[PDB]
């Protein structure tokens, strides 16, 4: 089943790469986030990260 | 800030919108420490 999930990051700021997944910055950005996920659903429920999108906060 | 918003998959029958929220909320702090991130507030919905 799938989720709806949001948040807000102070860490880092709105950035124009981030206003497009044509960036490194966003694509890893994802990773890192999914990464640090994984971390937090060890549990195994996990299965991956998907249509994820950005905006100003 | 940023906020983002996207879609996260979990299995059927194992995990509950609450049980994410718990663990989530719970690793905040060390998710965050462990990469030096911070976060303001988490929403999960099956809806």
């Amino acid at each position: 089943s799938f989720f709806f999930l949001s948040f807000h990051i102070s860490n880092l700021q709105f950035n124009s790469s981030l206003e497009d997944p044509s960036t490194d910055y966003y694509q890893e950005l994802q990773r890192d986030i999914s990464e640090m996920f994984l971390q937090i659903y060890k549990q195994g429920g996990f299965l991956g990260l998907s249509n994820i999108k950005f905006r100003p906060g | 800030s940023v906020v983002v918003q996207l879609t996260l998959a979990f299995r059927e029958g194992t995990i509950n919108v609450h049980d994410v929220e718990t663990q989530f909320n719970q690793y905040k702090t060390e998710a965050a420490s462990r990469y030096n991130l911070t976060i303001s507030d988490v929403s999960v919905s099956d809806v």
